[PDB]
Order: C-alpha cells, then sequence, then structure tokens
C-alpha cells in the first residue's frame, strides 16, 4: 500500500494543500447560496448542495480512492459551540470520511474529528477572501462607479471611503490567511514528510501525525481570538452586502433630479459609512489590544492594522 | 473446499442464467403479476369485457384461454411469445375464478397465475399451495385500481359525446342549453374523483413496489459486473459509505475469484423484495402493528378500499346519467317536441343522488389526508401533502 | 382501448414539421432512413411498441401511417426524395385548381366539398388495415389558408362519422402584424373549429420558437424553417410512454384525461429545456425548478398574474424518486389555482431511448410540462384586437370564391358575426372558471 | 480558470516567443506539443488548462492569439515549433500601414477588421467554460501594433464587462529618434489609462542594463531583453499555474494592489538568478528580500530617494525558511516607508518550484520577484512628455506621418493631441495628490 500518496490525497481534501484550486471552484460555484442559507438551516431542504456534489463527484479520477469516499453533512451546534465539545450562524457545514477497512488503524477518529474543524475554519476564511474580491471586481469595473463630474461631497464622503475601508478590510483579512497557512500549516506537513524518510517505527509515525494535528489545534487563533474575528466577519459581511446593494443604489443621485429626493438618502449613505468605519477602526484596535495583551504571527499580523 | 466451492457456485449461477432462464422469469412475473408493463392488462381488460361481466357461472373457460392469447400478442409481450429462445415464458400463464357467489363476482375474483416448474419452482417463491399468496393479495389490490380505470374511460367517452352532440341546439328551448351547463359542470366533478384514484395509483406502482424491485435487481446483479471501480462500495440511504470486503495490496510483489451467491441467498432475496412490499404501511391489515390513525381509528388499506368502492357506485350512477342523456336527444331530435320529461325528474333526482355521494366524498377524504398528517411518517406526510 | 394512431399533415409548414418529427422519431427506434430494420438480428428481444404507429409487411420493411397534405406536390415531393423509402406513395394527397392563400380557405373549404368524397375513403381503407384504433392527429399553422381550410372541413367531417375516437390538434401561431388585412381573419375562422371540433389542442407561439432559438443556438440566428424542429421534440414527450411502455398512461384517452376537466376548457400551453436538438449538466432539480421559470416558455405571452387549471409534468431518463417528491412540494408551494381543485399536477417517469447513440447520462435528465393555465388567451389577443377593426371596414372582402358559401357578403359576415361569439364565450368561460365559485351552477339546488 | 492571451506587433510576438518557449519547457511539453513523461498513466500535480487548450490525442494548443501586418517576423515561430501554434490564430494584413508608421493607419485597419477579430476571439471564448480574462502584451512605440491594441483594447473592454484586462507595456530607451515614437507614445497611454484594470510597464534601458550585468560579451541583445520579460510574466503567473494554498485567481493577486483605479501602474523588480553563470547570487530568502529594495534591480532606471510606496507584492518561489521571511519583514517594515493615510501593505507569496524541469536542487536555494505601486512611475512619462511640450507647435515633420483618424484634418488633430495630453496632466497630478498628502 502507498501510504504517501494516500496521505498526501487526505490532506489535499483537508488543509487545502496545494488544492486551493479545488476551494476556488467550490466556492464561486455554490457562494451565491452558501452566502444567506445559514440563517435558518434548522429546516434542511438543502437538496442542491447534496445533489450538486453527488454530480460533481462523478466526474473525479476513480484511482483515488479518498475522493470516493466524500460525504456532505450537517449539524446544529456553530463551530465556536463545537470546539466548546473539545475544551468546553456562519458556514456550519461539514466534510467526513469513514476510513476504510482495519488498516485505517493508522488514522484515528479523533484525528478525523480535528481535520474536519481545520477544513471548516479554512472555508469560512476562503468565503469571505471570496466576497473582498468579488467586491474589488465590482469597485473597479461597473462603469457606475467610474469618477465623471459628480460632487466633491459624495467623492470626500461615499466612494473615496468606502474604497479606504475596503481596502483596508482586504489587507486585513489577506493579513490573516498569510500568517495562518504560511506559520501554521506547512510546518506539520514538512515534518510529516520528512518522518518518511528512513522509517523504523509505526507508533512514532502516528504519534508525529498526532502531534502536528495537535500542535495546529493548540493555536489561540482558533480558540481565544475567535469571537473577536466572527464579529469581523458580521461587520465584513454588512459591509460588502450593502456594497453590493450600492452598485445599483447609487445610479439615482446624480443628473429624481436631486428633487427633495435622495439628500436624506445621500446623508444616511455617509452615516451608515462612517458607522461601520468607526466600528471597524473599534475592532482593530481591540484585536490590537489582545494581540498586544500576551509564533512569527507576532509583528506579521499586526503590521497592516497598527495605525499611523 | 474453498475452490470446489467456488466452482460450484460459480458454475450453478452460470446455467441458472443460461439454460433455464432466470432473470427473466422475475422481469416477467414484474411485468405481469405485479402490474406493471401495462397495456397488456388494459388488452386483457379489453379482450375480457364480455366475461368478466357475465353474470354467470360455470363459465366457458376455453375463451380465457383464448383471451390469454391475445393478450400477450396484443401487447408489447409478444415480443416474448414470438421468440423460440424464450417461448417457455408465456407458456407459464393461466387465469381463475372462485366462485363464492353468483352476481358477477368473477369481475371481482378474476385471478391471474403463473405456475412453476423444476428447477426454478424451488428457486422462486410463488402461489404455493400452502404460501400466503402475496403475489395474489398484490393482484387483487391493483386490480382494483384497473377496475376503476376501464370504467372511467369508457364513460368518459360517452360523456364527451353527448354534450358534442347537444351543442347544436342554440336555436331551441334554452332548457335545454341549461343542461349544457349542468353536465359541464358535472363533468368536473367526475373529473375530481377520477384523478385522485390515479394520483395513489402511482403512489403505488412508484414508491412502494418499483423501489424495492430496483433494490433487488441491484443485489441480485452487483456479482454481475467485472470493476469498473476498483472499490466495492455501498450507498446508503443516510449518505453512509461503506467499503467491504479486504483492501487488497495494489498487485505488489513482495516476496520471490468475487462473491456470487448460492440458491439460499436467491430464494433470501426474493423473498425479501415480497415481504418488504407487503410490510409497507399501505398493506398491512392483522398485526399488533396496525397502528391506527387519529380521526378514523380505522386501518389505511381497509379506509382507502372503502374509498375506491365508494369510486365505483360514482361511475354507476354517472353511467345511469349519462345513459339518462342519450334517450333524452334521442327523443328530442326527432317529431314529439311535446315530449313528457319526467325524465327531467330523473335527471334533477340523480344529481342530488351525485352530489350527496360527492360531498361525503369530500368529507371521507379529509378525514383521509387529516389521518395522513397525523401519521407523520415523511412519505405518507408527502403523499398527504400532495393530494390536496 | 388504447391501440394505434393515423396522423394527418396539413399544410407546407406543417408538412415540414412532420418530416422533421418523423426524422426524430425513426431516430428514436433505430429505424433506417429507407424503412428496414437498422438493427442486427442477433437478438431477438424488443422492449418497445412501434404497433400503434407503424405496420409491417413479411419483408420487415415498416409502413408508416400518415398522410400528407396540399394541392402543390412540391413539399410533399421534397419530404419523398429526402427518403427514398420511409414512406408509402399511396398515401399522399394533392389537388388540382387554382392556388391561393387567405380567404381561400373557402375555396379550400371547397377543396373537401369537390374532394374529401374520396379523401376519407383513402383514410377508411387505411383503417382498415387495422383492430384497435384508438385517435387521429393534426398538425397545422392556423395563419395559412390551404391548411386552415382542409384542416377545418377534415375536423368537421370526421367528428360524426367515428364517433368516441380522439382528435388532438397541435397549431402554431405567427407574430408578425403584417398580413392582418386577411390573417387575423383566417385565424378566426379556425378557432371556429377547434371549440367544436379538437378535443385537445397544444398551442404555440413562432416569436417565443425564435427567442429560445437564438438564445440557444451556438451558430448564429437564421431562419425559421431550422426551428422547425423544435416542434416535433415536444410532440417525442408526448408519446414517449405509449412508446416504451411504463406503468402507466400507456394509452393516450388516459394523457388528456389528466389534462382536460370539463370539454370546453381545451387549449395547452407546452414548455421544458430543450436541452436536445438535431450538455448542460443539469439535475433532475434544476430541470423541475426551471420549468417553473418565466423565461422557459413555448408561449411566452403571459403576465405573472396566472391561474393554472390543471398541470402535466414528465422527465425521461433514470431518476431518484425523492427528488420528484420535494419537488412536488415546492412547485405546489409556490404555483396558484382555483380552490374548487382537489387534484394537483401530475408526474409520469417516462423510459429513455435504449437503442439511442448513448454516453452515460449520470442523472442528466429530460423534462417537460403541459398546462392548462388562465393565459393561453392572451396569445389570441393581438388577433382579438386586430381583425374588427377591419371587419368595420372590410377589407379584402372580395378575396373569397363564390363556391357554395360566397353567394352573399352576408353570408360572409355572418360567419364572422358567430366565430367571435364563439371565441368570446371561450374567454368568458376561461375567465368566470377562475372565480371560486364556478361549481354553484349544482351545488347550490333546492 | 482559463485565461486568453493577445500577442501583437513584431515585438510582441518576439515575447510569445520566448514566453511560450519557457512556459512550455515548464511544463513538459517540447517543440512539438505532445508529453515528454515517460508514463501517461500517472496523475500530474499541476493544471495547465488555465493557458492550453487539450484534445483527444493528447496535443496542447496554447490559447495564444497573435496579430501582425506583414507576416514574416511572425512567421518565425512556427517555423521553431512545427505544428504548436494554432495557425487560424494568426491574422496578416495586405498593404496597409507604412514602415514604422504612426498608429494612426493602424488605427484606422483595426477599425475596419475588428468585426472579424471579433469574431475570431469570440470562437476561441466559445471553447471553454470558465473564462476569467484576457492578457496584452505590446510595445506602445509601434505603429500598426500600439493602434491595433488599442482598438481591440476598446472593443473588449466595452463588450465584455465582468472580465479582467491586464496589459504589458514596452517604453524605448531615452535616445534619439523615438521622438516621434514617443510622440505617438502620448495618444496610446490614453486608452490604457481608461481601459486597463492592471498593468506592468517596461523601459529598454534598464533591460539593456540588466543585460549588461548578466551575459557575456554583448552585442545586441534585444533577445535577452525579451528573456527577462518572459521572465516575470511566468513568475506573476507562478502561483496560478502550479495551485498553492491561497492565490488560485488572478484578480486575488491584483486585488491587494490597486486602489481606486487612478493608481493601477506597476512597477516590477527580480532576482539576478535568471531563467534561461546563474548558479550564483541566490544566497538566501533573506538575500533576496533584502535586495530587492536596491534601485539596480528595477526593471525600470529611476533614482532613490526616500521611496514613497503604496503596495508591495513579493513573490518567492523555490524551498524556503520561515525565519529568515520572518526577520526580513521585521527590518523592511522599518526600512520601507509609505504614506501615513494608509497602512502596511506587505504580502509574500511563497510558491512552488516546477517539478518538471529537471532542476538542479539545493537545500536553501530560492528565487524571488516583486511587483510595486510608485510615484515615480511618472518619471518615465516626464522623459517622453517633456519632449512634445517643446516640438509639437512647429509641425513641420510632425504632421507628416499623418497623426490621426483623418487625413491632414489637422484641427482635430490637435484636439486629440491636447486632450489626451491633459488626460496624462490628470494622471500626474492624481498621482501627486496621492504622494502630496493633502488628504492627511
Ligand atoms: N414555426 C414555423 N412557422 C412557419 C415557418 N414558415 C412559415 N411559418 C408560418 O406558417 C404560416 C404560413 O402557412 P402556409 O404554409 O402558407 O399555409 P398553407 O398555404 O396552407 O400551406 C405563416 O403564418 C408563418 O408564420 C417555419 O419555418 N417555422
Ligand atoms: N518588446 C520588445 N521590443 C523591442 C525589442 N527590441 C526592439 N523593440 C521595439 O519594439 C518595437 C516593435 O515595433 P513593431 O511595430 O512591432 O515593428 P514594425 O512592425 O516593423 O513596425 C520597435 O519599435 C522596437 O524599438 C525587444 O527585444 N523587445
Amino acid at each position: 500500500y502507498d501510504l504517501i500518496n494516500v496521505l498526501k490525497h487526505l490532506q489535499q481534501i483537508f488543509l487545502g494543500y496545494q488544492s486551493g484550486h479545488n476551494v476556488l471552484k467550490f466556492l464561486t460555484k455554490n457562494m451565491g447560496e452558501l452566502t444567506k442559507h445559514y440563517r435558518n438551516d434548522n429546516n434542511a431542504n438543502y437538496d442542491k448542495l447534496l445533489q450538486n456534489f453527488e454530480l460533481e463527484r462523478q466526474s473525479e479520477n476513480p484511482n483515488n480512492l479518498m475522493r470516493q469516499l466524500l460525504m456532505i453533512q450537517f449539524d446544529t451546534e456553530t463551530l465556536p459551540q463545537v470546539l466548546s465539545h473539545y475544551l468546553q450562524a456562519i458556514y456550519h457545514l461539514k466534510f467526513d470520511i469513514n476510513i476504510p477497512y482495519p488498516l485505517n488503524i493508522i488514522i484515528s477518529r479523533t484525528c478525523m474529528i480535528k481535520y474536519q474543524i481545520i477544513l471548516r475554519y479554512q472555508l469560512v476564511l476562503q468565503y469571505h477572501s471570496r466576497l473582498l474580491d468579488e467586491t474589488w471586481m465590482d469597485l473597479n469595473k461597473t462603469p457606475s462607479w467610474k469618477y465623471r463630474g459628480y460632487s466633491h461631497t459624495v467623492k470626500r464622503r461615499i466612494v473615496r471611503a468606502t474604497r479606504v475601508l475596503h481596502a483596508k478590510m482586504n489587507h486585513f483579512i489577506k493579513t490573516i490567511m498569510e500568517y495562518f497557512n504560511q506559520n501554521v500549516i506547512d510546518k506539520e506537513v514538512y515534518s510529516l514528510e520528512k518522518c518518511y524518510r528512513n522509517p523504523t517505527l509505526a507508533v512514532a509515525i502516528q504519534n508525529e501525525l498526532e502531534g502536528g494535528l495537535t500542535n495546529i489545534m493548540t493555536n489561540r487563533c482558533l480558540s481565544d481570538l475567535i469571537p473577536l474575528q466572527l464579529q469581523i466577519f458580521d461587520i465584513v459581511y454588512k459591509f460588502c452586502k450593502f456594497i453590493k446593494s450600492m452598485r445599483a443604489k447609487l445610479c439615482q443621485l446624480d443628473p429624481g433630479y436631486q428633487e427633495d429626493a435622495a439628500l436624506e438618502l445621500i446623508q444616511k449613505l455617509i452615516e451608515y459609512i462612517s458607522n461601520a468605519s468607526s466600528i471597524f477602526r473599534k475592532c482593530l484596535i481591540n484585536f490590537t489590544q489582545e494581540l498586544s495583551t500576551e509564533a512569527a504571527g507576532i509583528e506579521r499580523v499586526l503590521y497592516s492594522i497598527v495605525p499611523p | 473446499i474453498n475452490d470446489q466451492y467456488s466452482e460450484i457456485v460459480n458454475h450453478t449461477n452460470q446455467i441458472l442464467n443460461q439454460k433455464f432462464h432466470y432473470r427473466d422469469v422475475v422481469f416477467a412475473l414484474k411485468n405481469i403479476l405485479l402490474m406493471g408493463k401495462s397495456d397488456f392488462m388494459d388488452a386483457l381488460i379489453e379482450k375480457a369485457n364480455d366475461i368478466l361481466a357475465t353474470p354467470s357461472d360455470s363459465l366457458p373457460n376455453y375463451k380465457l384461454t383464448r383471451v390469454l392469447q391475445e393478450a400477450v400478442q396484443l401487447s408489447s409481450l409478444r415480443h416474448l411469445m414470438n421468440s423460440p429462445r424464450n417461448s417457455s415464458v408465456i407458456n407459464g400463464l393461466d387465469a381463475r375464478v372462485l366462485d363464492l357467489g353468483h352476481g358477477s363476482v368473477g369481475w371481482d375474483v378474476f385471478t391471474l397465475d403463473y405456475i412453476l416448474y423444476p428447477p426454478l419452482s424451488l428457486v422462486l417463491n410463488v402461489n404455493r399451495p400452502f404460501g400466503r399468496k402475496e403475489y395474489l393479495r398484490i393482484f387483487n389490490f391493483l386490480w382494483r385500481f384497473k377496475k376503476n380505470n376501464y370504467f372511467y374511460q369508457k364513460e368518459m367517452l360517452k360523456s364527451n359525446d353527448i354534450i358534442r352532440s347537444f351543442k347544436k341546439i342554440r336555436g331551441y328551448n334554452p332548457l335545454i342549453r341549461d343542461i349544457i351547463n349542468k353536465l359541464s359542470r358535472i363533468s368536473i366533478l367526475r373529473t375530481q374523483f377520477q384523478q385522485f384514484n390515479s394520483k395513489m395509483e402511482s403512489y403505488y406502482l412508484n414508491c412502494i413496489i418499483e423501489e424495492n424491485f430496483k433494490e433487488m435487481t441491484r443485489k441480485l446483479q452487483r456479482t454481475e459486473n467485472k470493476s469498473q471501480n476498483q472499490f466495492d462500495l455501498i450507498r446508503l440511504n443516510n449518505g453512509t459509505i461503506e467499503l467491504n470486503g479486504i483492501l487488497t495490496p495494489k498487485a505488489e510483489v513482495l516476496t520471490k475469484i468475487e462473491k456470487t451467491l448460492n440458491i439460499d441467498e436467491l430464494e433470501s432475496v426474493h423473498n425479501t423484495f415480497l415481504t418488504n412490499i407487503l410490510s409497507h404501511k399501505l398493506f398491512a391489515t392483522n398485526t399488533s402493528e396496525i397502528s391506527v390513525g387519529d380521526y378514523s381509528g380505522q386501518p389505511y388499506p381497509t379506509s382507502l378500499v372503502l374509498l375506491l368502492n365508494s369510486v365505483y357506485e360514482f361511475v354507476k350512477v354517472y353511467c345511469n346519467l349519462n345513459d339518462i342523456g342519450y334517450e333524452i336527444f334521442i327523443k328530442m331530435n326527432l317529431n314529439d317536441h311535446e315530449a313528457s320529461n319526467g325524465l327531467l325528474g330523473k335527471f334533477n333526482t340523480n344529481l342530488k343522488e351525485i352530489v350527496s355521494q360527492y360531498k361525503n366524498f369530500k368529507d371521507r377524504l379529509y378525514i383521509f389526508r387529516a389521518d395522513l398528517k397525523n401519521d407523520g411518517d415523511e412519505e405518507l406526510f408527502l403523499l398527504s401533502k400532495s393530494l390536496r | 382501448m388504447g391501440g394505434e394512431i393515423i396522423t394527418l399533415q396539413a399544410g407546407q409548414c406543417g408538412n415540414h414539421v412532420g418530416k422533421f418529427l418523423w426524422s426524430q422519431l425513426a431516430k428514436e427506434h433505430a429505424i433506417g432512413t429507407d424503412g428496414l430494420s437498422q438493427l442486427p438480428d442477433s437478438s431477438t428481444e424488443r422492449d418497445d411498441d412501434t404497433k400503434p404507429f407503424f405496420r409491417e409487411n413479411s419483408r420487415n420493411k415498416f409502413t408508416p401511417r400518415a398522410i400528407m397534405m396540399d394541392s402543390e406536390p412540391s413539399v410533399i415531393a421534397d419530404v419523398e426524395n429526402t427518403f427514398r423509402g420511409f414512406f408509402d406513395p399511396r398515401n399522399t394527397w394533392v389537388a388540382s385548381d387554382g392556388a391561393s392563400a387567405g380567404n381561400s380557405w373557402a375555396n379550400g373549404y371547397d377543396i373537401g366539398t369537390r374532394n374529401q368524397d374520396d379523401i376519407l375513403n383513402k383514410i377508411d381503407k387505411e383503417i382498415d388495415s387495422t383492430d384497435n384504433f384508438e385517435g387521429f392527429q393534426l398538425l397545422h399553422s392556423v395563419a395559412g389558408g390551404t391548411g386552415s381550410g382542409l384542416g377545418s372541413n377534415l375536423l368537421e367531417a370526421l367528428c360524426d362519422r367515428y364517433p368516441k375516437k380522439i382528435l388532438t390538434t397541435y397549431s402554431v401561431f405567427p407574430a408578425r402584424s403584417s398580413e392582418v388585412v386577411v390573417q387575423s381573419y383566417n385565424t378566426i375562422l379556425a378557432l371556429r373549429r377547434l371549440i367544436e371540433d379538437s378535443d385537445a389542442t397544444v398551442v404555440f407561439d413562432n416569436a417565443s420558437l425564435l427567442n429560445i432559438s437564438g438564445k440557444v443556438f451556438r451558430n448564429p440566428n437564421i431562419d425559421l424553417q431550422h426551428t422547425n424542429q423544435l416542434i416535433s421534440t415536444i410532440i417525442s414527450s408526448v408519446t414517449n410512454s405509449i412508446r416504451f411502455p411504463s406503468y402507466m398512461y400507456s394509452s393516450m384517452s388516459s394523457i388528456y384525461s389528466t389534462l382536460i376537466p370539463s370539454p370546453e376548457l381545451h387549449f395547452l400551453s407546452p414548455s421544458f429545456t430543450p436541452f436536445t436538438s438535431d450538455h448542460k449538466g443539469h439535475s433532475s432539480y434544476d430541470v423541475m425548478l426551471d420549468l417553473l421559470d418565466p423565461s422557459n416558455s413555448l408561449v411566452s405571452t403571459a403576465m405573472n398574474n396566472p391561474t393554472y387549471f390543471n398541470v402535466y409534468n414528465t422527465i425521461i431518463g433514470n431518476v431518484e424518486p425523492r427528488q420528484i417528491s420535494r419537488a412536488m412540494t415546492k412547485l405546489q408551494q409556490r404555483i396558484k389555482f382555483p380552490s374548487w381543485s382537489s387534484s394537483a399536477m401530475h408526474v409520469n417517469i417516462g423510459r429513455r431511448s435504449p437503442y439511442l447513440p448513448l454516453q452515460p447520462n449520470e442523472n442528466e435528465v429530460s423534462g417537460m410540462m403541459l398546462s392548462n393555465m388562465s393565459t393561453v388567451v392572451n396569445v389570441f389577443e393581438n388577433a382579438c384586437n386586430t381583425f374588427d377593426k377591419v371587419f368595420a371596414k372590410g377589407a379584402f372582402l372580395n378575396n373569397y370564391n363564390v363556391g357554395d358559401l360566397f353567394q352573399s357578403m352576408q353570408n360572409v359576415q355572418d360567419e364572422f358575426a358567430e366565430s367571435r361569439e364563439v371565441v368570446q364565450s371561450l374567454m368568458e368561460d376561461y375567465v368566470a372558471a377562475e372565480q371560486d365559485s364556478y361549481l354553484d351552477d349544482v351545488l347550490v339546488d333546492d
């Protein structure tokens, strides 16, 4: 049995290792529904996602055992809640695999649990990055947003500030991803690859694999910082939705013809932008506070936030 | 021992497929007794209308033999009887009547049967003289639906005839014009009945029988193929994916035969198919597990067959009505335009009867749907919802 | 009952329709273009029925059943020369007289009064080939002249000779307001017969045909003759069930019986995802929601304020029944209907033709729907709102040959009066049926 | 994730030759278009689909569309890669514009033939499903090439709203005769200014200097310039061609770089370790990150003075250490400065060495490259721009190449030129305002 390639096949599903290709495809296909389903998922009715995955899985190579056992499952209690089962609604989906015949003595069930949790977190981040990216694509391509001589107040207070805060959010999100994937994930896969060389004891192999996984889990960026990130995600979700609405909202602000209309709309838009911005300033400052309060992520994440 | 077992089971499966036509008798039983391939049943009823309704006894069995002859001749199943290779199949069909009474209860007791012989009579579970005759229970339970279908079709045609007939009156007494409206509205009533029938039938033939038959053929067929995927995998109803068998080495040279079914597995799987059909909540009659529902307190099949009988009386009375319209046209088109029309009195009487029966029908059906919603089971709940 | 069908081809466009239709049909059953078997006789088992449509001889040639109609042997001969076999040359028919469109309806009518005296006898001889005959058919475009006249005369002639026999119709409606000087005349005349002769009628809207064709064709925009093959694709889905027999609907009568309530309401709007021609990777769920889509129709003229009276659905392909259950749930949750109804939409799951040049389908299905809905009369309004403004003026009032109906201008004007009354009563009844008290005529008696 | 590449002009197609050469031998193809792997059954570790089309017989067709006017120069490439390039993708004029012409006649030809060019691009589009954007590779100085590039650029941008565009541009070294091309150059900017979403600029002075440093015995090394250009383009697309954790689409790359679409001119730099004596000066990632900030590594020869940075995006390819990179940012944030009105934006994009070129692996060898956003970008304009502020009034030889959509109707010609130069002035003052701390 070729253990090495089976481990790599598992990783490409559960760590994203050399597979961001796949995550991009998955999100770009199903984001339009995954964005809204997670409000009232008690009554499942999620036939479309299951059916679509069933169809797409037929296309893949049959000479990969692992992709075949990929199943879509859901549950109710959320991510911080499912971590509350580890040390005591955004994307509460799940992937699991029932490891094959009792050669799976190599691969436990606890390890599958932690792999599940990890993939859940990765998909959260990738979803938010995909939103920001679609937003950037919208801000610089739809002619509605191009400047053709409107009013110095609207730029000072609507569009320029919108762009500034959008770029701030995107920089922060990408920085979080950069820290996590670069100084968190490659350590484990690199150790696992090196222990494949000169192998002497199976039990040490099992111990090293689980040690790498646990060392992934121990990071407080998954446990202690996480409510900050969820409040972050609420803010960014709402802002991105607002901008997606602005794409057509801006259409009625120019030479209806400023006819005692949209003036309070302009004022409310200004206040909305201002309040969202100030909220995000406070939240980043508190994130700074917890960063400074107590892993090369130090002087790595904080560079893009620390205000000049 | 291992080698001999493997070899003998393999040769046995091969001979069953190749000499005695297994898997052709199974599909034949589904296409004959379990009501599939309906055109055969349609042609049978059409060619046996004169006899299924004969109000007599000591019936000429010879005509029924001619009936099965021309029935298998008319349907698509002639493609079997024409071929020498599998001609043996058609020989097994036969028809029976049991006389517990005089009055054309033959239509109520017409039974299609299929007699088996060695070796197959040993492998397949059929109307054994000391069995439960499950095939017979199913076949009667669906023959009811088929009686409804036949009568409704005939009389729908006679209806459309008669409405088209009265359309050429408008230079006459508008009372006859009234007929039009009434008949047209009356027609909708009939359809509200008939459609309901079909709904349930479809569920029966597409959610009880067919799904089970597909599972039986899938299990019996999996032995036939070669590895289109090298993972002998099982897909479940809960999304569970399990790999049984041994994860074999990938043809590794470290140093310098698959599972088909014996006879008992064959009989076992056929019996599983049948009993799992008859353990479904739309067939069970007499156990402790005959759980009755709120608002009725009755078994589902009992109330349902009551509904179907009510449907039958509706068909009879609507037949009478259309008859009445026919002789009204007959007397109207001729000389006597001073025509006595106590026939109209009968017309109104029969409308009153029809509307009474229809109100009773809707009431019973509402009880029925509420009963299924009380049941709470997903498929029965969806059947209840679909009926609305 | 339940048996053989005889189909009728009205006009030149209709005859093109039929040529494409029988192309598709014989393609489905793997039939040789010359009519000889395209299958090696290695297998002797066959699991579908071609007795309803075809006949067979001692030489295993398939004799079609059809009749091909016009006075101009151009289109007939073109179809015949398209397939050097595949047709019996003794079942065509052509007249020998003057030629014109429009009000030549009347002369076309006279064609029958001159010629049906033998034409049906041809039919009769042909119908004597079989035993169990269950209905005719007809293909037509309302707008043209020769087809409209012959079709109407045929319908009248058959409605009183073969009782208890079904007559279905297929009719397409034009989109141009140009020829309305005569156009909206023939149309209205045709309706007069489709209200008294058809046992069920399907309606088409050429505007939506061309719109969908341009939307889906990956070749640039071209003629309507290459769009004609989008008619037969619907007539494949109907009669699919009686060509590959399965559990239910093995007869045509039962089909409209689940379509058509009381005989006054016999207009049907087809629709389905034209996922084929002569890909799209859609599952059953996608198909059965796409059929709800207001962009998906073959008569796309209605406002989103409709009322369905009856719905037929079908699917070709292997399908998970659970998806059908879920989709019935969803569709019933989204559609509207009168409160005197207790039935619902119906589903039949068919069989994909097995002789087809098949790859693995992987649960990719081909849906279809017929709907008896309230908005069909919308496709009428253009021709409802045109002819009368000309009738006040009588443009082209003379294009009738005398025959034995055109002797008095009042004769024609009374014809149009009757016709408009017929259509108005139709729309009156369709509107009246929408209100929840339609049954009061019989449920509030003393 | 399909990408469509447009190459035009003599320079554009020389670029295409070298570019597709490096990309192909990066993907084990060879001059024929078949697999060089010994076993077709084994799966691969990348996705070549974003740039190459695939058939049944395992021939890879580069989705590359090339434009020309005198088919001789574009003809050489298929006379080097037999059967590789699809010949229906090329387009050849007949008796069009003059030798070295102004862009005007090329623009006229483009307006005449854009119908069939658009049909061509449409039929290449129909070939796939997941289309992400185009790429345009040409110089501004060349007349017919830049006219065609401008015309098709407008055609793509207005016909295609949901698709990204990236252009690569070439500028001549400061020399004598380009006083016409540089002249001509101005109007070319007009299109990229309004139509390009992101774009990176190339000058030949720094290219020649890099050649004078890397290769021995230099006589004429324009081919070396194309070498460096392809090096840069492949490096940019590396993280998309060999998937990794984060960046798997082009939009995700630029989205970190460009604020409001008035600041989308980018300036590259690269490690001395090339991609065609290379064994030296690749010491470490710490070294790579440090020497990236050498002004001598710029692909545009600028001046060094407390440079003001908008966005920094560097990619390091090879086997890297976390500690080196950590310390590198630790002191580069301190050394590198950016305007106080925004925040620090340093991004690293660790990638993959291609496992199909038989590389010479060391344990700590790396290479690196970087994209940046600068004020000093406007410096390339002034060098050309200052010129026509001095000459255009005389027009004796200036009108003679007949620079306009009409001929000899020089009134509308001066209209075009004036509006163009004022648009350039808007760009320059805009970059200054971003510079001048005014929003502070
Ligand atoms: N769908 C479709 N309709 C057509 C086509 N050609 C003509 N028609 C319609 O058919 C009508 C003409 O009918 P016509 O053939 O003249 O009738 P005929 O004179 O009795 O043969 C016009 O209203 C057209 O809109 C076609 O290729 N496709
Ligand atoms: N990109 C690139 N451009 C070059 C190189 N060498 C010279 N050039 C410039 O590229 C331009 C190409 O001009 P082009 O229009 O294609 O030549 P033409 O077709 O003869 O008019 C010329 O103006 C050269 O100055 C090189 O190595 N690479």
